[PDB]
């Protein structure tokens, strides 16, 4: 009952009615946005590697 | 921010002021100067010593305070609502307003602006103002200046500005052309004719 | 035209200023504090009327690069339309770093100084200001500081045109959500 | 002579082609 009764106390010291609009999307965007720059990059470089494989061959 | 050069044409013994206005933007306009549009220049006094209210139309968000040898002020245009404000420890010193008012012509990096000077209702001077645009440095390009004045002006042609007169390397200002700009309206307020 | 500025004041003591900053960190708008740091002077100009003309001048110690700021504030409105914030006359100018020699050549005569030092926070056209008042002595340097009391001060302030009425409305409500902690009122500058 | 030159060079832009993709990849 002691636990208990202190933390009503704690919560009633805490509590104001709204709804706390901060938020975290736009650093996730930024960081999408970098992962899929890579991906392009990763993509031409395979390109590139495969037109020299085959021209080494012959 | 560039040099300027502020003077008084006389109105040449005879005809009006209109005649030698357009006798001057003739030969600017034959010289290869194109329009750009107009300006304005006022100027109002204050007594509870003297202090001077301006504005002008190149810097259209500014308010320039001046003493005759005091500091400068250059704030933004609520300045004049604080005076508004006061109304028991300065006077307006009504009968004592004075504008220039002209066009302005533009020829490779020069800026030309030819004015006339009106007591309010009636006309009594003409003023002329050059000035430079890539140069800071007062009196480092001061021939160029003497140069172009002597082309389009011959005769009359004014030289070394008060202002100047600090000899050292400081950075040319937009306070000083309010300073020569009051010199001026000072001396027309008080040849009159 | 002519503006308005209507205003709420209020202190805190400074060993329960985390929860407040934290409840204003949730309750403002998405923005990182600021920690600003200004020195204030107040000119006097005292003529032949009984009432002497005061002017207020700010700078900024933390960031230059910025110009200096004049203030004049008028006597508050004893007008019955709004009744729950301070309502004042206030003109504002952005004015270049030569202010004191021009005022001092006008006629005005410098009373006393201090410093703040504190946060600030936004939440739509509200300006919210929590800060510390310290104290000036040896006037010429701005080092000999010691702190006035043991609380910090809280501002509530709206700047708006003539009329632009439920607004204290408004200011009253946001105030209620800091009940608990601070208690918000108009407060009169006598006494 | 020419002709080995280009064959060792567009190796060499190869390899090291390689191992910019695995670094990369290494992510």
């Amino acid at each position: 009952e002691a636990e208990l009764s202190a933390q009503i106390r704690y919560l009633t010291q805490v509590a104001t009615g709204q709804p706390h609009e901060g938020s975290s999307y736009s650093s996730r965007k930024d960081c999408q946005m970098a992962l899929k720059r890579v991906d392009y990059a990763r993509l031409k470089l395979s390109d590139v590697a495969r037109t020299c494989e085959q021209m080494l061959e012959n | 921010m560039g040099v300027t050069c502020v003077s008084q044409m006389p109105v040449a013994e005879g005809k009006s002021v209109q005649q030698t206005v357009e006798l001057l933007t003739r030969k600017l306009e034959m010289l290869g100067a194109e329009k750009q549009g107009t300006f304005c220049v006022d100027c109002e006094t204050y007594h509870t010593k003297l202090m001077y209210v301006m504005h002008n139309s190149e810097y259209p968000l500014s308010c320039f305070a001046l003493f005759e040898n005091g500091p400068c002020l250059i704030a933004d245009t609520n300045f004049d609502v604080l005076m508004v404000k006061l109304k028991g420890f300065f006077q307006s010193a009504k009968a004592s307003k004075i504008e220039t008012r002209g066009t302005r012509y533009q020829y490779c990096d020069f800026l030309v602006k030819v004015g006339t000077v009106t007591m309010g209702p009636s006309a009594r001077g003409i003023s002329v103002e050059v000035e430079y645009g890539p140069c800071v440095v007062a009196s480092d390009c001061w021939s160029l200046l003497l140069e172009f004045l002597q082309s389009f002006l011959g005769s009359h042609t004014p030289g070394a500005p008060a202002v100047f007169g600090n000899r050292h390397d400081a950075v040319y200002g937009p306070a000083d052309t309010m300073v020569q700009y009051m010199e001026l309206f000072n001396k027309i307020r008080k040849q009159q004719q | 035209i002519n503006m308005m500025e209507y205003l709420l004041q209020g202190s805190v003591l400074d060993h329960s200023l985390e929860s407040l900053i934290h409840r204003l960190r949730g309750l403002c708008d998405n923005m990182e504090p600021e920690t600003f740091l200004d020195h204030e002077m107040v000119f006097l100009l005292k003529g032949q009327q009984a009432s002497p003309f005061v002017l207020r001048a700010r700078r900024s110690m933390d960031r230059a690069g910025a110009p200096w700021h004049l203030r004049y504030l008028g006597q508050p409105e004893m007008g019955d339309k709004n009744r729950h914030a301070l309502v004042r006359n206030c003109v504002d100018i952005a004015t270049s770093e030569n202010l004191t020699d021009f005022l001092m050549e006008m006629g005005f005569r410098m009373d006393h100084e201090f410093v703040a030092k504190g946060h600030l926070f936004r939440k739509g056209i509200m300006k919210i200001m929590v800060y510390k008042i310290f104290r000036i002595l040896v006037p010429g340097n701005t080092d000999s500081t010691e702190a006035l009391s043991l609380s910090y001060l809280v501002e509530l302030s709206v700047v708006a045109p003539a009329g632009q009425d439920m607004v204290s409305d408004d200011m009253k409500n946001f105030a209620e959500q800091l009940k608990p902690l601070v208690h918000l009122e108009k407060i009169d500058p006598k006494r | 002579n020419e002709l080995q030159r280009k064959d060792a060079l567009v190796q060499k832009h190869l390899t090291k082609l390689r191992h910019w993709q695995q670094v990369l990849e290494d992510i």
